[PDB]
């Protein structure tokens, strides 16, 4: 039948005692955000979309940049 | 019916309850049957409890009979059913229980009939194996006890008030004492009755359901225990009830852990309830600090929040080591946890808590600098500032104090800041100014695309106005003080980008602009660091805006600077390139220095009035003729010439340009490509890399796309790459990108950039698609490093031409097989790792053709026809009967046999017949088994 009948209704005391001993499965380490300024910029300009959209040699004027972006189609 | 009325949600619960209370008074059995049927029908049971059942049968037998009559269409019971009607049902059920107790609180509850019947039925259904009943019965019992706690709290208030009166009576001394004493006795019988009912629910349902296998039931019990101890702490905040919360904090499911933390935060909001929670905090302080680094980030946020609440009530409990772990969470990648850690840091070192160094926030600014330096997790302050932005806005936006610590002299008794501390403050100030001026969080700490609200726009305007007015006067002074330091100057030169330039003309601060311009000119003439020079060039571009009236002054300054630089370059080059003599390192240092500065200004500024191509061509030409030109001069000369040709192309857009200009541009661009091709074969790797990047970029700009978009006047400027250049570019990639497996992560990003450049040329049809075979074959071997670039290239190329991509893929697999037969030789094992790895790329490539199976018929058919001919190509030199060489290759093709539509399957076998005799159809494991597989793959 579709009625959710449950044979194990509670947790075992060994499971409770084990949980009170080890808590490694539910803890974790620290995910640090880009640590250096260059790694911050690589997070912004280092993805496939940005790489296939931006020039290999940095162009700092939008007039010079438009010459490349105009050819991207 | 009661269930139907509660589900309909049309009438008020008090009317529903008062209607039932009136009915109970008439006949009790009829009313109790309806109340009993309600709990059974709120579980989803469509069965009925007859009066004969209630009068003769026991609770256990009734639950058994109701289980058998539980018609079920889905395992979904009311409280699991999703939808707004059912969300109303949950609150309606809970409210009915509360109202029933509230209305029957003074008379019916003490009759020894109703509550006993209800608690007995609820306890029985809380032991059932049907999740429907147990979940529902647990929720009812939990809500009944919250309601019963209220009557106990109200009874306690009355007894304390009654007892207060009895003391006064005996003090003032009487039938008043006798009647008051009867109230005391009556309230004691009532309080004892309620306590017995409450203990029955706690020892019959809570003690067992806090350990239920289903997490949903466990969370219901944990939520209610928090409510009870917050409501009646004088009887529920003992350790005998708190022990359950401590054990459940170690639960595997994070929903239940969240409920435990929320329950404990409710107790710490009241600072009075501290003596009781003190022993518990001591025992579980360790687990709470451990829950800060929880797999579920939501539980982590609540743990830091609870530690902040603990810090407020008692600070000594948390040791410095524990606090340190939480301080490290400011540099987290998740803003919610970082913001929670920022609040803990604010309340621990800053919140605790005249103009300038004497200002009230000076000590807090020095404290923040000291923290950044004592935490070597990050070298920039962007994430520290973002995390503490919503809490320390006053301190972060106090730029007068920060500027006074950097410019004003130390007061007597105040120790000075060291160069490291001063460099730290400049990093913190630049970061505060950036987030204020551009109201978006740093990368990773937000979407960065939120429409600003009205207050956000007003705040941005006032912040920018204040930044401009203060740093318009201070920036010149700061650059003069820290001019020699490259790191400090780089950071300081980025400030002018966040300024309202109109303030200079609306505020008559033009004398300050003259000083800013002089210091940028002074820094350029003294520094040779690429980053210092990039900053100076970009600062000038920001200042050089023709939309601002200050443009004339900054155009004069820029022109004067380039005049001096260009004049020196021309006079130095005339003697450096003199035929004969020997090149002193001093002369080359002077030349490199001036070329470096000009290259920087040429990226953002025109500089076309100062013709520099002739000078740069002579320097590069001499390197090709002599061979000893310093490497760094060659790199900067290549970059400068790129900008010269790029700035000329921008001016040609104007029809005002003659054909002499188009013809002059063509000759200049063609000469440059030949110079770049020469340095692509250079011995210095840096020169090879520079030439490749510039060539890849110039080839995209001067391609056939320069004619698209109605620019048909640029047809004479199209440059098509020759097979020689295409071969040389592929050689560089196969030697400097796919090499033999901090600086490692940097080299990765540089090699990824170089690969993207070549892949851009293949997706924009600048270079032939047959050149992608080498990159495609390196998919699996370099997947962790360049897989994304290769996958994008494969997808983009499939859109340009699926048939050509199919042929390119087969060549890559064909090439890897040739390399194995060059080493392992023709006599190789078909279980070797190399063959098995080659067989794995075929599986991945097959997966990339699946899309649009009815549209990729020609591509997959070509793949098979192209590979069939490679397998049957070199005949067996031993004999025309021994299996063909490379016949083993078709083992790699067997992978694509699935993608072929059945109709395509028949045709490819017809192609096979042309390269296979009936004699070749002999059964042997002697290398004849390989072919048998491909035949068997296509046969079915």
């Amino acid at each position: 039948r579709k009625l959710i009948v449950d044979s194990v209704k509670e947790l075992d005391s060994k499971t409770i005692r084990a949980q009170l001993s080890d808590y490694s499965d539910i803890v974790t380490t620290l995910d640090l955000a880009p640590p250096t300024k260059k790694l911050m910029m690589w997070k912004e300009t280092g993805g496939v979309e940005k790489l296939f959209s931006l020039p290999a040699q940095p162009l700092w004027n939008n007039r010079l940049l438009k010459l490349f972006t105009r050819c991207l189609t | 019916m009661l269930f139907e009325v509660v589900k309909m949600g049309k009438s008020a619960m008090q009317s529903v309850v008062d209607d039932w209370i009136e009915s109970y008074k008439h006949d009790r059995d009829i009313a109790l049957l309806d109340l009993i049927n309600f709990f059974i029908q709120c579980s989803g049971c469509k069965g009925v409890v007859t009066a004969e059942m209630f009068r003769h049968m026991q609770n256990s037998e009734i639950i058994r009979k109701m289980t058998e009559e539980f018609d079920e269409d889905s395992g979904d019971y009311p409280l699991t059913m999703a939808g707004p009607q059912w969300k109303k049902f949950k609150s309606s059920f809970c409210e009915f229980i509360g109202v029933l107790v509230r209305q029957c609180q003074y008379s019916i509850i003490y009759d020894e009939y109703m509550m006993d019947t209800v608690i007995s039925l609820l306890t029985g259904l809380s032991d059932s194996q049907v999740r429907a009943f147990r979940h529902t019965s647990t929720l009812a019992a939990m809500k009944l006890m919250t309601a019963l706690v209220n009557v106990a709290l109200n009874l306690s208030i009355n007894m304390d008030n009654t007892q207060r009166q009895y003391e006064a009576e005996r003090n003032k001394m009487n039938e008043r004492l006798e009647l008051l004493l009867q109230k005391r006795k009556e309230l004691q019988e009532n309080q004892d009755e309620i306590e017995n009912m409450m203990n029955a629910i706690f020892k019959g349902v809570f003690v067992h359901r806090y350990r239920d296998a289903i997490a949903e039931i466990r969370a219901i019990c944990i939520e209610e225990i928090g409510i009870w101890m917050k409501m009646y702490s004088d009887a529920f905040l003992n350790d005998s009830y708190l022990k359950y919360v401590g054990w459940t904090m170690h639960d595997k499911q994070g929903e239940v852990r969240l409920k435990c933390l929320t329950a404990l935060q409710g107790l710490y909001y009241n600072k009075e309830l501290n003596s009781k929670l003190e022993l518990f905090t001591s025992r579980f302080k360790d687990r709470i600090v451990s829950m800060t680094l929880d797999k579920e980030y939501d539980v982590a946020v609540q743990a830091i929040k609870l530690l902040t609440l603990v810090l407020q009530s008692s600070e000594e409990v948390l040791t410095a080591e524990d606090c340190e772990n939480v301080y490290h969470l400011v540099y987290s990648a998740h803003r919610p946890v970082a913001v929670a850690a920022g609040e803990f840091l604010y309340k621990k070192l800053f919140s605790r808590r005249r103009r300038g160094r004497q200002g009230p926030n000076a000590n807090l600014v020095k404290t923040l600098v000291f923290f950044f330096l004592e935490s070597e997790l990050h070298e920039h302050a962007a994430y520290l500032v973002d995390s503490m932005w919503d809490c320390a806005t006053e301190l972060l936006k106090d730029w007068e104090c920060m500027n006074s610590l950097l410019l004003e002299e130390p007061l007597s008794g105040e120790e000075a800041l060291t160069d490291r501390q001063e460099s730290a403050l400049i990093e913190i100030m630049l970061c505060t100014i950036r987030q204020a001026a551009e109201c978006h969080p740093p990368v990773g700490r937000g979407t960065g695309k939120r429409v600003l609200t009205a207050k956000e726009k007003k705040t941005q305007l006032d912040d920018r106005t204040k930044i401009t007015e203060l740093f318009a006067v201070a920036l010149p002074q700061l650059l003069a003080k820290y001019s020699v330091d490259a790191e400090k100057v780089t950071n300081l030169l980025q400030l002018p980008q966040y300024f309202d330039l109109e303030i200079y003309t609306t505020g008559r601060l033009e004398k300050h602009l003259d000083a800013l311009l002089r210091q940028i000119r002074n820094i350029v003439e003294k520094h040779t660091d690429t980053d210092v020079l990039e900053a100076c060039s970009k600062t000038y571009h920001a200042l050089c805006n023709e939309e601002f009236t200050i443009f004339n002054r900054v155009d004069i300054s820029r022109s004067q600077l380039i005049d001096e630089l260009a004049d020196k370059f021309n006079r130095l080059l005339e003697d450096f390139l003199q035929e004969g003599e020997e090149p002193d390192e001093d002369d080359a240092y002077q030349v490199l220095s001036t070329l470096k500065r000009i290259t920087a200004f040429h990226n953002a500024h025109d500089l076309s009035k100062w013709d520099l191509f002739a000078c740069n061509y002579k320097l590069l030409k001499t390197g090709i003729e002599n061979g000893d030109m310093p490497e760094q001069i060659v790199i900067h000369a290549l970059q400068c010439t790129h900008y010269v040709i790029l700035w000329q192309l921008a001016k040609i857009t104007e029809s005002s340009s003659t054909k002499e200009d188009l013809l002059r541009l063509k000759k200049q661009m063609r000469v440059f490509c030949q110079i770049c091709q020469h340095y692509l074969t250079n011995v210095n790797t840096t020169v090879k890399e520079q030439a490749f990047t510039i060539l890849c970029d110039i080839l995209m700009i001067f391609s056939h796309q320069i004619m698209s978009g109605g620019r048909d006047m640029l047809e004479p400027l199209v440059y098509t790459p020759d097979s020689s250049l295409q071969s040389e570019l592929l050689s560089f990639i196969l030697d400097h990108v796919f090499i033999e497996q901090a600086s490692k992560i940097e080299a990765l990003h540089k090699r990824r950039n170089l690969l993207a450049a070549f892949c851009k040329l293949i997706v924009y049809t600048v270079v032939e698609m047959n050149t992608a075979a080498d990159i495609f074959k390196q998919y699996m071997k370099y997947y962790n490093d360049y897989g994304d670039i290769i996958k994008e290239t494969m997808s983009k190329t499939r859109q340009i031409d699926k048939i050509q991509c199919a042929k390119t893929l087969i060549l890559s697999l064909q090439q890897l097989f040739n390399e194995m037969i060059q080493e392992n030789g023709y006599n190789f094992d078909r279980s070797s790792s190399t063959f098995s790895g080659i067989k794995e790329l075929a599986r991945r490539f097959a997966l990339t053709f699946g899309l649009d199976q009815l549209k990729t018929r020609e591509a997959i058919a070509m793949l098979h026809k192209d590979g069939i001919e490679f397998a049957f190509k070199e005949p067996n030199p031993q004999g025309e009967s021994h299996p063909p060489l490379n016949l083993a290759f078709l083992d790699i093709l067997s992978e694509f046999s699935s993608k072929l539509l059945r109709q395509d399957k028949r045709t490819v076998y017809v192609y096979l017949e042309k390269f296979m005799t009936f004699q070749m159809s002999l059964r042997r494991e002697d290398v004849w088994l390989p072919l048998m597989s491909y035949r068997n793959s296509l046969l079915a």
